[PDB]
């Protein structure tokens, strides 16, 4: 339960509804519960990973979350998994990135 | 001059990251373009995929490959880089 | 001929005055006194150049055409990754049998 | 080079009555979805986009 | 009787009285209520896309005229399309008198469709 | 008496040629894009170049009209598209035109509007 | 209401104008004029606001996103910014 | 050089003093002095250094926890903050 009303606005998304809405309440609970930007992202990443976990292999990636006020990021994702969205005044950006241990030229 | 806060990486590419970030700062006045330059340069140099966040106000918690992480300050701008992908 | 009630009363010289109007392609809604923090000089500096093209909608998408070299590189990369995974698993299986 | 146009008008020429007409909507281009055209694309991976 | 009005001998909408100037935030608000009354929760229909766009532009016309911009030439554009994974870019740059003219624009998005609304108000001399 | 009421004080030559406008728009699109296929890095550049490619020609053609140029870029990934527009203007003096261009991977929709000054 | 030079939206123009002018008569000391205007403009649009009131001052102001207000009325100067 | 309220480091009040005291005496108009002060003082400590100078001033401002100065010099007080 949210202790106070929070307003959220979507900046950019490519993840389907049943997942992006879940991320929306994840961000709402994080901003309601926590204050530090680091621990807000820390809570969001764990909350999303718990409900949508991988197989633990390198072929299935890991999630990353950054919450802040003034920052820029240049990052890559598997298809259809960016969520950059503004909660009240804070921007949260979450994505899953897949490691490629068998890339050519890595040897 | 770079001020290192948290880093899991050897100095040989720590200095490379510092130099590339300084080049990006001297090349672009836009936080949008600095991060893109850093990402493309390290994707070309040290294989995909690297992730960079450059700014002054942000709180992060990400999963990074061992010996593939750096978090430093150049002047007043914090730069975070980590290879995950 | 019907004279509008709001028509101003001008002398003939004023009516014969040539008024030149100007058309320019800059956006009024774009801020003019923009300043960005030049970190090279560590100071806030005026941005006199503003792009006047109006942004309405754009999406980066998530698709690449098959004839594109980017898509060819992507499918090749996936092919070598799958082949390497298969080779690693086959090596594991052969080691287990031995 | 700024895209500009200049012209000169008499002062008495200003104030012409607006003879504006209401014209209905016209269809510019009706491009229905084409699965044949859509089959020619593959999902990008990884998709690199930079945020501000 | 071909009634002809003389020129009012006024160069700007301000001399015509208050609120005659095309105001971008008023038109933006009108557009935003149009979107939130007509477009939410709607799914893409390839058959009905043309009719929806036509009706949207037509309905926008009279209610934007309702603001009282009688001597402003209105241009209304509505585009509707389907989200599938394609990449798009909608931009515009136009040549007119910046002191008297303005514009407004907005968009709505979902998994099935996008609907972008555009309006340009150019004062008539 | 000079029959100036036909076009609200505008000369017959001040009216534009639709075929000329279409030719200029197509030439601008070709110059901006060319035979290159779709590019996610060059989508913005091609849209921009189309915009002022049309706008500079319209400005240099030098007639008392305020010009509206709208450009719509689409990746030809099979997605549907429906565009419609209405406006209130002086029809006897103004008009509109739209150019649809495409290749195996490209969709360009350029709408040109002109309003008498 | 005299406006010298600023960039903002006209709804915030009206809000600043009417709120300041209606605070002027309810208040009789210098500081609370700025205090109430700032705190009232806080919860409406955005939390970050800064307000100055008085006469015989002047300062270059670091720019704002779209939020800078300067007034001049009744031997009173009002300053707001983000 | 008289100061009343501030929360700075002991080395950096003088930095504010030595930046402003001589800048006050060099110039005559009180508009460019804030333009002068904020330019270098940004380049020397950190970006956000909104400043207010003059006399007969009233304000209520958001200052960060360790950024505030209130000069009182020559009957023309100076106040600055992040």
């Amino acid at each position: 339960q949210l202790q106070s009303q929070h307003f959220y606005k979507i900046i950019t998304s490519y993840m389907p509804e049943s997942f992006e809405q879940d991320a929306v309440q994840i961000a709402l609970i994080a901003v309601d519960k926590y204050r530090q930007l680091k621990d807000i992202a820390f809570y969001i990443k764990h909350e999303y990973d718990k409900k949508y976990p991988g197989s633990g292999k390198a072929t299935e990636g890991v999630y990353h979350c950054i919450v802040g006020k003034s920052f820029a990021s240049a990052v890559s994702h598997e298809t259809r998994q960016f969520i950059h969205m503004k909660v009240d005044t804070y921007h949260v950006i979450l994505w899953k990135s897949k490691d490629t241990p068998f890339t050519p030229g890595g040897e | 001059k770079a001020v290192i806060k948290n880093a899991d990486m050897s100095e040989e590419m720590q200095a490379d990251a510092v130099d590339c970030a300084t080049q990006a700062l001297e090349k672009y006045n836009i936080e949008k373009d600095i991060a893109a330059y850093i990402k493309k340069e390290f994707d070309r140099k040290h294989n995909p995929t690297w992730h960079c966040i450059v700014g002054r106000n942000f709180g992060s918690y990400v999963t990074h490959e061992t010996k593939h992480f750096i978090y430093f300050y150049l002047g007043q701008v914090a730069i975070l880089l980590f290879k995950s992908g | 001929i019907v004279k509008p009630d709001n028509q101003l009363w001008l002398s003939e010289a004023d009516l014969n005055e040539e008024v030149a109007k100007m058309l320019t392609a800059n956006n009024p809604a774009a801020p003019k006194n923009i300043v960005r923090f030049n970190m090279k000089d560590k100071v806030f500096k005026l941005e006199p150049m503003v792009e006047q093209t109006v942004v309405h909608y754009a999406t980066d998408g998530w698709l690449l055409h098959k004839s594109s070299d980017e898509a060819k590189r992507q499918m090749d990369m996936e092919k070598m990754e799958q082949e390497a995974s298969a080779r690693f698993q086959a090596d594991i299986d052969r080691a287990s049998h031995e | 080079m700024e895209i500009y146009h200049q012209y000169i008008k008499l002062r008495k020429q200003f104030g012409r009555f607006p003879k504006f007409g209401d014209e209905g909507s016209e269809m510019l281009a009706d491009i229905r979805p084409n699965e044949d055209h859509g089959k020619e694309y593959i999902p990008r991976n990884p998709v690199t986009t930079v945020t501000q | 009787k071909e009634v002809v009005y003389e020129n009012t001998f006024i160069t700007d909408p301000e001399g015509y009285g208050p609120n005659t100037k095309f105001e971008r935030h008023k038109v933006q608000a009108v557009l935003k209520q149009v979107l939130k009354e007509r477009i939410e929760k709607q799914k893409y229909d390839p058959v009905k896309g043309a009719q929806i766009s036509k009706q949207l532009a037509d309905d926008l016309r009279e209610k934007v005229k309702a603001l009282g911009y009688d001597r402003y030439k209105l241009v209304i554009q509505v585009t509707v399309g389907q989200k599938q994974g394609q990449a798009m870019r909608i931009i515009s740059r136009c040549l007119w008198d910046q002191t008297n003219d303005n514009f407004a624009s907005e968009y709505y998005e979902n998994e099935s469709m996008y609907c972008v609304c555009q309006v340009y108000g150019l004062y008539y001399e | 008496m000079e029959d100036d009421t036909a076009f609200d004080g505008l000369a017959e030559d001040d009216l534009m040629d639709d075929a000329e406008v279409d030719t200029m728009v197509r030439e601008s699109i070709v110059a901006a894009i060319g035979d290159n296929q779709f590019a996610h890095n060059k989508i913005d550049s091609w849209s921009n170049n189309i915009v002022e490619g049309c706008l500079k020609r319209l400005a240099a053609m030098n007639k008392p009209f305020k010009y509206i140029v709208t450009t719509n870029l689409t990746q030809k990934a099979g997605a549907g598209l429906h565009a419609a527009s209405c406006a209130r203007w002086n029809e006897k003096t103004d008009g509109k035109l739209t150019v649809q261009w495409e290749n195996n991977t490209m969709i360009v929709l350029v709408s040109v509007y002109w309003l008498a000054v």
